[PDB]
């Protein structure tokens, strides 16, 4: 809900 | 030149950084990085000087109840942590280049604007360009950020001298965001115009495979690749399965990745074989085709390995969203794209016999030697100027 990633 | 690049998401999003830093310091400018403790092994293995930062990545490495780095809950940590160990790092660097996790990527660009020194932040993929993204997914995505640790950031940062900011989206991807990634695979589109593509960030791997993988790639006929790297959700296992079993069905030996869902083969046959660290620019060469996920690094290596593709779409094809990668190895004819998550052994048969297919062994052959082997030198001159001018 606002901060990405990827995991 | 000193350059530290930043990053905190999967292997797909740290290894181009580890390129970089390996590229630059073989130019003879010198690079460290701020990485999750995953890659500490991999660092040291490609002689790149690194600082571990923050949790760990993948699920396997940490306490069974420490949430992913990626998750809300524990943001405001986060944000914390790299405020609290970029600095020792950041210290006599000239730029950063940073990608993944947008909370750090924001504590990274403030840590750079207190030294006064350029920042650059990096996307893998065109559809992650915000000028891809609709003038309303924008917003959207601010305002989440800016509410999620829009405070943990000003604080920190009002705790270094600089004052507050806000739409942090637009703040740590920047107003022109990088393209780190083969023109052939990953075109732009005119919604991004003035937008630098260097090509793929790849380290040239010279690493030799085992003695083991040497013996069995001799013990019988050119084997398929199967593989979904960072790949983790539960679902990673059972796609496997039946990829092993389509290639099984083919009547072909297969050569596993155990990844980060620790895969495993299910029989003690002698047509199979698992590996874990293992040289995928080396076995590309040496193998079939390759079964995998819709995976940027991936799919690139085994494009300018020549050999065909099957990507495993991560759900099906609507509207509302399309495996990109997948897509694009179809659109290109260097292979198949079949829907997950748990695609059907007659649809990765049928895939697996489409792509062995001369017309796809050989587009495949044909459009590897279209693929850039530069990207990593295109961003260091880049880099380059950028030092020279603003600075
Ligand atoms: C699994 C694996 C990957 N790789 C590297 C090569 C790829 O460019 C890189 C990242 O893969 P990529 O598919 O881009 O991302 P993801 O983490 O989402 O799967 O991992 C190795 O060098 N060895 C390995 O054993
Ligand atoms: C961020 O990533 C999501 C996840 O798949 C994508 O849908 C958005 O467009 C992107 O900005």
């Amino acid at each position: 809900x606002x901060n990405x990633x990827y995991x | 030149m000193r350059v530290l690049i930043t990053g905190c998401g999967s292997r797909g999003d740290t290894e181009p950084l580890v390129a970089l830093a390996a590229r630059l310091r073989e130019l003879g400018a010198d690079a460290r990085m701020c990485l999750p403790p995953d890659y500490v092994e991999r660092c040291a293995e490609v002689g790149v000087p690194m600082v571990p930062v923050g949790r760990a990545v993948r699920a396997g490495a940490r306490e069974p109840g420490e949430l992913p780095p990626g998750a809300a809950e524990v943001v405001t940590e986060v944000v914390a942590e790299w405020f609290d160990k970029v600095p020792a790092a950041i210290e006599g660097c000239d730029a950063v280049v940073t990608t993944g996790l947008l909370p750090a990527a924001v504590a990274v660009r403030s840590m750079a604007e207190k030294l006064g020194i350029p920042y650059r932040y990096t996307v893998l993929s065109p559809d992650h360009l915000p000028s891809e993204q609709s003038q309303a997914e924008r917003d959207m995505y601010n305002q989440g950020a800016d509410r999620l640790f829009g405070d943990a950031v000003n604080s920190h940062r009002a705790s270094i001298g600089l004052p507050p900011v806000e739409h942090l989206y637009d703040y740590g991807y920047t107003d022109q965001p990088w393209l780190a990634a083969d023109p052939v695979l990953s075109p732009l589109r005119p919604t991004d115009l003035g937008t630098v593509q260097t090509g793929a960030w790849i380290l040239p791997d010279e690493r030799p495979l085992s003695a083991e993988l040497e013996a069995f790639l001799a013990a019988g006929s050119t084997p398929v690749y199967v593989g979904f790297g960072s790949s983790s959700r539960p679902a990673t296992a059972d796609a496997a399965k039946m990829a092993i079993k389509a290639v099984r069905a083919s009547g072909r030996r297969i050569v596993l990745s155990r990844g980060w869902a620790d895969l495993v083969l299910p029989d003690d046959g002698a047509d199979c074989f698992v590996v874990g660290e293992v040289n995928l620019q080396e076995l590309f060469g040496r193998v079939a085709a390759a079964i995998h996920h819709d995976s940027a690094g991936t799919t690139l290596l085994a494009m300018r390995a020549g050999i065909p593709q099957i990507v495993v779409r991560r759900v099906v094809d609507n509207v509302v969203e399309q495996a990109y990668h997948a897509d694009r190895v179809a659109e290109l004819g260097v292979g198949v794209a079949v829907d997950g998550p748990v695609p059907t052994i007659d649809s990765l048969s049928a895939a697996l016999d489409t792509a062995l297919a001369p017309e796809i062994r050989a587009r495949a052959t044909t459009v590897a030697d279209t693929i850039r082997a530069d990207g990593t030198t295109v961003a260091a001159q880049l880099l380059f100027d950028a030092v020279s001018l603003e600075k």
